[PDB]
């Protein structure tokens, strides 16, 4: 089947310029136009510009003028985006979406397939590991949590029990402060399973190469 | 450059009911016999979702309680009927003109039964303590609707700095809301103090929910 | 029968005043032709029993013995060639003589009676075509035929496949089926009919989600699987499988394998084929409807073969399309039993009598005496004259060839049934009428209802 | 004397077709007298090329030294009542026998069209006879089984098809008409054009077999209804004439039409009046090769019995017949020299003679054939495994508003991007 697959994201500094792969795979690469996307947290989706793999040909909303590039490469099947002078404002998720089939135009096509998405934070901040800090504490059901804090950039995983728990919980979104994210995560046991039956959870954060496994120990 | 123009912005619809969702665009959005407008979901963290393209066109693998309709500068989104996964953001794009505009959307809400908030207060780790900082963490979970008041009392006087929330998004199974409360403190500082309370209040109940502990325990 | 007496023992050689010209697939490839084709060598059985009781008839063709000369096609194109060219060799010179003018030529043979198959048609229609040569096939289906401004000299005692397309589209509106997919051999009969298919089937609103062709040269079994692959993704419940038999067994072969089940429609050319309901686990796949010309069965077809093959093994301690033929024996009057033979002779057995009774016309004859000696020159295009849009009776079967070369000859719709191994009837196509009893059918799922 | 024949050592056989008529129905077996029907000056000059060439390469002290070439020529204006003529080339002396394992020609250039072709290759591959054709562009060609003696020196649909649809990816029109001429040649063409869009951007939103027949007031109502911009039209010249003087007539506005290699550089529409109303014509085109010396041997021709080979053309314009479609010459030029070159390798001729007296059977002359590897107008005159040719370019041109075919871009069938197209040359409306 098709598929769109963006590269991971990226933290990079403001002046510089970065570039945004989308290895495409499952159709004949040249064949349909390769459309990007830009979604500001706000989350207006906002069209950047067009390329036709098949010759190379460019289309850019005017904004994006000067501030994208889009290319592609076709003995891979990979179209790039590259951004440049980035600003903090260029700070988005960006997406590669597929032109489909049944327009009359390449300008009126719609979009099928899109990648999964690439996060861009433009910031002169510093990469940091995060702390990871157990939450412990008679009804039925006993919550407990894990605190995430003062790592950057995005993103962090949390999972518990490296996966076998996973109803019950909930996962908050990451809050900035100052050039530092902390999210936080609680899960829901019965008040018989535990201590007895032992609640770890497990947080990643890959641009620091970090992989904590917390237990949840008994104050 | 054509403007779509959602409405209503956000909209909360019963499990069963019918969810309307209009677009209006500047200037007509016809040619060749046909009217470009398209509309897609989009669940948070996720890409957007194709479900319907040229107005009315539903899209291959789309469950058909996704309707669309309308020509000209006028289309309307249909889902019936509302289902507990349908929680999104909903935008329309025009392709009928360069550049491609969308819609700023429309975030649907699944509508529930209120439900009152399970509040659990969680003091410092000593891991944390060790290091020079003293964040106190509450939970409010399983809530509906989303509107919750919550404050924070050390020894009696509410405090207002220090403090970060966050919400999560809709649960897909009950249809409720989550809240985490963290009030960030130093070491010194909340050493310096004893009886530490995270309270909550919400239309489920007129009495707020307390959750308390003291350092000294 | 009295006069299965006097029958003569050469299978592919009958000598005669006039002779018909013979084109079967005898032996084929597994260039060597090596490989029997029990199918092909039994309609051929049904053309030296038609020609036979032609003769022992009186008063058919009265004062003129009919012969002819049969041979080996090989499904294949150099093959079939140089027997075509023979049939137009000078009737006293054996040799083809080069004219711009044949209006007074005399050729050997008459009349051709085949080839089989459509892809063999293609090979020789225009040479015989533009010799006015009438030939008549007992089996060519492909509608590409049923043009007389290309086909001059075409005629078929079965129908065209742009018929039974239009039977197969019918039966899947009436079961409410609308996503199929079409799978053909890779030459002129499945091409053709995947393309009419797929033609009739958008008209009639029924979607197809994929079009396949299984090679017939190559190895196969990469385009196979790939076939099999866009089947299971399209998820269709619903497979027309319109193609020769060699490709269908190597495709239902890996059907089986993949544990594929569904509904399958087969054309007359592999729903009868035990080629394929002999395989291994072929009862696994779902439910097989097909369609087959509708005949009547020539019952003295088996009496007429036995006593032949007595005495071919009398005389047998006494070149060929069928060397190994000389050791027939009684035991092989099993090859016009099969059901394959059994239910497609007549198609090979009208059309020899077709010819026999222009024949007659052509020559003024009545039961007692024709216009005829041995100074009588026959040219081919004076009987095609005569064939244009003909009218016969054959057995209980009114014939009609319409201004294309086309016969008024329906199709039985049949099912497989695995716990018999046997077929079903369960309906009828004429002229454009398909009529099926729903509750005739039996449906091979989980619940064996019908599927959908 | 005449045009279709000339005597030699060895013979090659030609088979064209100067005049044409549409079929039709026949009660008698014998020849069409093809010298009174319509005809066809590009087809005519393709006739000549071949004359050209044989005579040519008689003149050469160095290619078949001391050994002639001489030719049979045939004008079958009719596919179905060919058969005469193709007797004559395998006959000896008059005479065919079927079951035979010294036949009158060593192989035979052409025929021009994929139906010609189909009604008679089986005969020439059964005794691996050569043929060369110089226009045959039909899929089935490129299968070696069923066309073992079968080579030809233009290019299969499939290339032709691939290079269409780089036209129309270059530019921003995704719906499209397909028009094509209802034959094998156009049948083959939908074929290879519906397979090679499937999985594209590409919409074939409306198509046509064309015939006499075809209702174009309603195919262009519905192309028109459909808000249709670009039509295809795969046809040859008979076909492509009545589409776009129908369009004319019809007044068919603001399309984007796009030509194959056997219109392209069709000479009597970009003149026709009105042509510039029904918008702007690109195609595929063949380049035009130069073949040095030519325009002296048509000046020299036209200065001047078996079924099919007479002309009935006296009084052509010389210049007329210069300036026809020129597209199909190299294929027929190259054609003639690679059976020369497999005669002369055959014979094992050196620099300056030929082992003489030597009996040569067509099938020598195949095995020689496939193996082709020669230089010819600085072209490399090769063959793959298929018997398609590996030489020969394609074009993109634009009809410009003094009439002439414009090359506006060039198809490559390796590159990256398989095709360019300068935009800026092309003047639209
Ligand atoms: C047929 O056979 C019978 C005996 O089998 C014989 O008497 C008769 O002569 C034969 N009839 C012919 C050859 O017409
Ligand atoms: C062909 O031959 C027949 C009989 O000889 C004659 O009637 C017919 O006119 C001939 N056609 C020609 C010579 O064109
Ligand atoms: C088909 O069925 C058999 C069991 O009868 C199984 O072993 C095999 O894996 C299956 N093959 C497939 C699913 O391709
Ligand atoms: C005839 O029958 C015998 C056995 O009954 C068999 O060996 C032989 O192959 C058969 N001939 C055929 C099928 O042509
Ligand atoms: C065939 O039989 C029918 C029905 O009896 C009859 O009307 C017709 O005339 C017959 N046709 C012949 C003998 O050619
Ligand atoms: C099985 O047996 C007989 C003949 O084989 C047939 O009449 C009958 O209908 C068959 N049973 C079915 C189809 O269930
Ligand atoms: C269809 O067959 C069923 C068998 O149960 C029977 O009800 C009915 O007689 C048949 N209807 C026909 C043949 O029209
Ligand atoms: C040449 O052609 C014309 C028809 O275009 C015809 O009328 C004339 O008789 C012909 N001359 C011949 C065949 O000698
Ligand atoms: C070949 O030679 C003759 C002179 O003998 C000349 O007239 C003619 O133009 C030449 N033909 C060619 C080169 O095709
Ligand atoms: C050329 O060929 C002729 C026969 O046509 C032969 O007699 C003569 O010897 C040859 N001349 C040469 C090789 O110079
Ligand atoms: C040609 O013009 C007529 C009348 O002006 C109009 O009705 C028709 O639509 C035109 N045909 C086209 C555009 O194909
Ligand atoms: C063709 O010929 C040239 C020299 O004549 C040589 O360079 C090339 O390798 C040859 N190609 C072959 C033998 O395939
Ligand atoms: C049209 O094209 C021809 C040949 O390509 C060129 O010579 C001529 O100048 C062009 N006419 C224009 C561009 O008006
Ligand atoms: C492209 O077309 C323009 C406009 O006619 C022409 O002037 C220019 O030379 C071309 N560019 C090339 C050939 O690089
Ligand atoms: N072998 C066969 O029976 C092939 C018959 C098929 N109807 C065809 O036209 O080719
Ligand atoms: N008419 C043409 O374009 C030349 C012949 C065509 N290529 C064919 O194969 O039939
Ligand atoms: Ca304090
Ligand atoms: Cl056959
Ligand atoms: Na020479």
């Amino acid at each position: 089947e098709v598929q769109l697959q963006q590269s991971g994201p990226e933290l990079v500094k403001p002046g510089a310029s970065m570039k945004i792969s989308c290895k495409a795979s499952g159709y004949s690469f040249t064949g349909y136009s390769m459309n990007w996307v830009k979604q500001s947290h706000g989350k207006n989706l906002e069209w950047i510009g067009l390329i036709n793999p098949y010759n190379g040909d460019t289309t850019y909303k005017q904004k994006f003028k000067g501030k994208a590039t889009l290319t592609v490469d076709r003995s891979s099947s990979t179209a790039y985006m590259e951004l440049l002078r980035l600003t903090s404002e260029d700070s988005a998720v960006y997406y590669c979406a597929r032109s489909g089939r049944g327009a009359p135009t390449t300008t009126t096509a719609w979009f099928t397939y899109w990648g999964q998405g690439t996060l861009v934070t433009v910031s002169a901040a510093k990469t940091t590991p995060p702390s990871v800090y157990p939450l412990a504490p008679t009804n039925s059901m006993v919550t407990l949590g894990c605190l995430v804090k003062g790592y950057f950039p995005e993103p962090v995983t949390v999972t518990w029990n490296s996966g076998s728990l996973s109803s019950g919980v909930h996962t908050f979104p990451a809050v900035l402060q100052s050039d530092l994210y902390t999210l936080s995560s609680s899960v829901t046991v019965p008040s018989s399973t535990w201590p007895s039956e032992t609640v770890t959870c497990n947080v990643a954060h890959p641009a620091s190469s970090t992989k904590v496994d917390k237990k949840i120990v008994p104050r | 450059d054509i403007v779509l123009t959602q409405s209503p912005a956000s909209l909360a619809v019963s499990l069963g009911q019918r969810a309307t969702i209009s677009c209006r665009a500047s200037e007509s959005v016809d040619s060749y016999g046909n009217s470009f407008m398209h509309w897609y979901q989009q669940k948070p963290g996720q890409p957007p979702i194709l479900l319907i393209s040229r107005a009315s066109n539903l899209e291959s693998g789309i469950p058909a309680r996704f309707s669309g309709s309308g020509s000209r500068t006028d289309f309307t989104l249909t889902i019936n009927p509302v289902e507990a996964d349908d929680f999104a953001t909903y935008y329309c794009q025009q392709t009928n003109e360069d550049p491609r505009t969308f819609g700023g959307g429309t975030k649907l809400e699944i509508k529930r039964a209120d439900a009152a908030p399970t509040v659990s207060i969680f003091p410092p780790s000593s891991e944390q303590l060790t290091s020079g900082g003293a964040s106190v963490v509450c939970f409010l979970n399983n809530f509906y609707p989303k509107d919750i008041n919550v404050k924070w009392k050390i020894d009696g006087s509410e405090r207002q700095n220090g403090v970060l929330n966050s919400w999560t998004d809709q649960d897909s199974k009950d249809s409720t809301y989550s809240m985490s409360s963290t009030l960030t403190l130093t070491k010194d500082e909340y050493e310096r103090h004893n009886s530490y309370t995270c309270e909550a209040t919400h239309k489920t109940s007129t009495s707020p929910i307390v959750k308390s502990f003291n350092r000294n325990e | 029968p009295n006069w299965f007496n006097n029958i003569s023992t050469d299978l592919f050689s009958m000598p005669g005043d006039i002779k018909l010209g013979g084109l079967f697939p005898i032996k084929e490839q597994s260039v060597s032709c090596d490989s029997l084709n029990k199918d092909g060598l039994g309609r051929a059985l049904v053309m030296k029993y038609a020609v036979e009781e032609i003769n022992a008839n009186s008063q058919l063709l009265p004062g003129v013995k009919l012969g002819y000369k049969i041979y080996n096609t090989c499904r294949h194109s150099a093959v079939i060639v140089r027997p075509a060219l023979s049939f137009l060799t000078e009737k006293s010179n054996g040799t083809l003589s080069v004219e711009c003018n044949y209006t007074d030529y005399e050729t050997d043979m008459v009349a051709v009676i085949g080839p089989q198959s459509s892809e063999m048609v293609t090979v020789i229609g225009k040479l015989l075509g533009f010799f006015l040569m009438p030939q008549i096939s007992f089996g060519a289906t492909s509608d590409k035929f049923s043009d007389s401004l290309v086909y001059p000299s075409f005629f078929r005692t079965v129908p065209s496949d742009i018929r039974q397309v239009d039977a197969m589209v019918q039966l899947i509106k009436k079961f409410n089926w609308n996503w199929v997919a079409v799978v053909g051999s890779e030459e002129e009969y499945g091409q053709q009919g995947v393309q009419q298919f797929s033609k009739k089937a958008e008209d009639m609103g029924v979607c197809v989600a994929y079009q396949g062709l299984i090679p017939i040269y190559d190895d196969p079994k990469p385009a196979i699987q790939t076939i099999i692959n866009n089947i299971q993704t399209t998820e269709v419940k619903v497979v027309v499988v319109f193609s020769l038999v060699s490709p269908a067994v190597s495709f239902f072969e890996e059907v089986i394998k993949k544990n594929l089940t569904g509904v399958w429609i087969a054309s007359s050319s592999w729903a009868i084929s035990d080629k394929v309901y002999s395989l291994p686990n072929i009862d696994s796949i779902g439910t097989v409807i097909g369609f087959i010309d509708e005949t009547e069965t020539l019952e003295l077809l088996s009496p007429f073969t036995e006593v032949l093959f007595k005495k071919i093994h009398e005389a047998s301690p006494t070149y060929n399309p069928c060397p190994e033929c000389w050791s027939l024996s009684p035991a092989n009057v099993s090859l016009v039993k099969e059901e394959s033979v059994q239910r497609t002779a007549f198609s090979v057995y009208a059309a020899v009598y077709t010819v026999a009774h222009a024949l007659h016309k052509l020559l003024e004859c009545n039961s007692a005496a024709c216009k005829w000696s041995s100074s009588t020159r026959l040219y081919p295009w004076k009987l095609l004259e005569v064939l244009k849009e003909f009218s016969v009776n054959i057995s209980n079967t009114s014939l009609k060839f319409d201004q294309n070369g086309n016969p008024n000859i329906g199709y039985s719709v049949i099912q497989r049934i695995w716990e018999n191994q046997s077929l079903s009837s369960v309906g009828s196509y004429r002229s454009a009428n398909l009529s099926i009893n729903e509750t005739l059918f039996k449906w091979y799922t989980n619940n064996s209802e019908k599927p959908e | 004397t005449s045009e279709f024949h000339l005597r030699g050592d060895y013979l090659i056989g030609g088979l064209f077709n100067i005049h044409y008529v549409a079929a039709a129905n026949f009660q008698r077996p014998q020849a069409i007298d093809c010298s009174s029907k319509l005809f066809i000056l590009p087809n005519y000059r393709r006739f000549q090329m071949m004359r050209f060439s044989v005579e040519e390469i008689n003149n050469s002290s160095s290619l078949l030294p001391n050994v002639s070439l001489g030719y049979q020529m045939f004008d079958h204006c009719s596919d179905i009542h060919s058969f005469p003529g193709i007797f004559k080339l395998l006959s000896v002396n008059d005479l065919i026998r079927p079951w035979e394992d010294l036949p009158n020609a060593i192989g035979v250039v052409g025929p021009f069209t994929s139906t010609h072709a189909l009604s008679i290759a089986p005969i020439f591959m059964t005794n691996l006879f050569p043929m060369v054709s110089y226009g045959c562009s039909g899929s089935v060609f490129s299968k070696e089984n069923l066309y073992p003696s079968f080579l030809r020196t233009v290019h299969s649909n499939k290339d032709v098809i691939n290079a269409i649809v780089g036209i129309i990816l270059n530019f921003n029109w995704r719906w499209v008409a397909f028009l094509y001429s209802d034959d094998d040649f156009g049948k083959d063409g939908l074929e290879q054009f519906k397979n090679k869009i499937e999985d594209s951007e590409i919409c074939l939103a409306f198509y046509k077999a064309i015939n006499v027949n075809t209702d174009y007031l309603q195919v262009f109502k519905q192309i028109e209804e459909q808000n249709i911009k670009v039509i295809v039209v795969f046809a040859p010249k008979v076909y492509a004439e009545a589409v776009v003087e129908s369009a004319v007539q019809l007044n068919v506005t603001n399309k984007v039409w796009i030509a194959d290699d056997g219109w392209s550089l069709n000479k009597k529409l970009p003149s026709m009046n009105g042509i510039q109303n029904i918008g702007t014509v690109l195609g595929v085109a063949q380049p035009v090769v130069t073949i040095p010396g030519f325009t002296d041997f048509i000046y020299s021709a036209i200065s001047q019995m078996f079924c099919n080979q007479k002309c009935n053309c006296s009084n052509l314009s010389v210049k007329s017949l210069l300036n026809a479609d020129p597209s199909f010459s190299f294929p027929v030029y190259a054609a003639v020299y690679a059976i020369a070159h497999a005669l002369h390798n055959t014979l094992r001729c050196g620099s300056d003679r030929c082992p003489k007296n030597i009996t040569v059977h067509p099938h020598m002359i195949l095995e020689e054939l496939k193996k082709s590897n020669f230089t010819l107008l600085n072209q490399t005159v090769q063959f793959d495994e298929n018997g398609d040719p590996k030489f020969g370019s394609l074009s993109v041109v634009f009809w410009n508003s003094s009439g002439n075919a414009e090359e506006v871009g060039s198809y490559h069938f390796q590159s990256s991007i398989h095709l360019s197209i300068n935009k800026t040359k092309i003047k639209w409306f």
